[PDB]
């Protein structure tokens, strides 16, 4: 979605403090690294730099809650865009196998009640081929799905 | 350009084809109106692209007709 | 990327090829007896098409000018295209259609530049758009404009 | 992915200026060396870019997988 709702920016901020180890209001690059320590990896000072340089839009060098808002708000609105184009793929991609082939895009036609030509369908999956090998792989699917 | 077109005729047809399987089959109440709406987009965009396409053939035809007679004037260089 | 003075001469002949009654222009039925002559049968469509593309001021023939501007950008893309196919011959050294990661290093090596093997694959990859692992003709074209 | 079309676009570059060495060099009759040597100027240049552009995607695919670790721990607030 575009925006944010009441509910999930109050959610926000109650994960705000997940980051904000000590309950000053902004996130620093010293709390990103025992965040991120605590997960499990252990980023170089300067991967923790970046990671706050890219929310903190008002360049004072810590992220407060409307920076980090703002930025979830965009990271939302891409996750659902790409879950959406993943859904259609799994359904494109009948078999699992991570290729839609001519055989299973016909399939989905047909069961809409779609009337194309089996060549029309060949056609329409060797203008998405970019590596020639006949079928769809996701990234494929997504530069097609996302031109 | 002619062949961007025809991708782009292609993933209209594969966008609006995704759009009417989920408001056909992942809702619990099917948006006929909508369904309709998308309907003509996906028939919009086959038209499209099987025009495209066809263009796209006559000018590959075109493209080796011309260099023929290109050719023939290059004969002529020294 | 200009015709020289001889080039233009020697085209002004060429449009002789093509101006079968020596009228000055280029007709749509002129273009037809010199495909027929080459052994092709465009359709009067085609025909028509191709008279078009090189009819600038409209008026449905090709005068001498219409015929020189369009030979003139030929030429400039035809030098510009054999260039590159040069560069492709001359990497893809056993001639077999694919720039090999192999090829590519030894071309390195034999210019005395000193790339890390790492560095040269990269580049294969980058151009690789089948993913086959080598350069084809049409991925090094992709490549070189 | 603006920065893989830069790094391809070094690349090209690369692959470009080594053409214009080998024919300037393979090629000829007379050998012209300020163009050899300009060819091979270009040549480095490109090569220090498609090194520096390829560093930075690399990084970014780090940095990539890391934000997204710290945005799946926010996530983890919302409800279903
Ligand atoms: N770069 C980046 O994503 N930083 C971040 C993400 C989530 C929470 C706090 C900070
Ligand atoms: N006379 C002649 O041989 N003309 C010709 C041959 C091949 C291609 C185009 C033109
Ligand atoms: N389209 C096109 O190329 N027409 C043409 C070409 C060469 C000579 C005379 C006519
Ligand atoms: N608490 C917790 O499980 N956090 C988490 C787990 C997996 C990925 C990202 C964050
Ligand atoms: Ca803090
Ligand atoms: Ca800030
Ligand atoms: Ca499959
Ligand atoms: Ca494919
Ligand atoms: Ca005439
Ligand atoms: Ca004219
Ligand atoms: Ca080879
Ligand atoms: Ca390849």
């Amino acid at each position: 979605a575009d925006q944010l709702t009441e509910e999930q920016i109050a959610e926000f901020k109650e994960a705000f403090s997940l980051f904000d180890k000590d309950g000053d209001g902004t996130i620093t690059t010293k709390e990103l690294g025992t965040v991120m320590r605590s997960l499990g990896q252990n980023p170089t000072e300067a991967e923790l730099q970046d990671m706050i340089n890219e929310v903190d839009a008002d360049g004072n060098g810590t992220i407060d809650f409307p920076e980090f808002l703002t930025m979830m708000a965009r990271k939302m609105k891409d996750t659902d865009s790409e879950e959406e184009i993943r859904e259609a793929f799994r359904v494109f991609d009948k078999d699992g196998n991570g290729y839609i082939s001519a055989a299973e895009l016909r399939h989905v036609m047909t069961n809409l009640g779609e009337k194309l030509t089996d060549e029309e369908v060949d056609e329409m999956i060797r203008e998405a081929d970019i590596d020639g090998d006949g079928q769809v792989n996701y990234e494929e699917f997504v530069q097609m799905m996302t031109a | 350009q002619l062949t961007k077109r025809v991708k782009n005729a292609a993933a209209n047809v594969l966008r609006e084809t995704w759009l009417i399987y989920k408001n056909t089959k992942l809702v619990k109440k099917i948006d006929h109106a909508k369904v309709r709406k998308h309907q003509r987009k996906f028939l919009q965009a086959i038209h499209q692209a099987r025009k495209l396409r066809s263009v796209k053939m006559e000018q590959r035809k075109l493209n080796d007709q011309a260099n023929t007679l290109v050719d023939l004037a290059k004969t002529q260089l020294e």
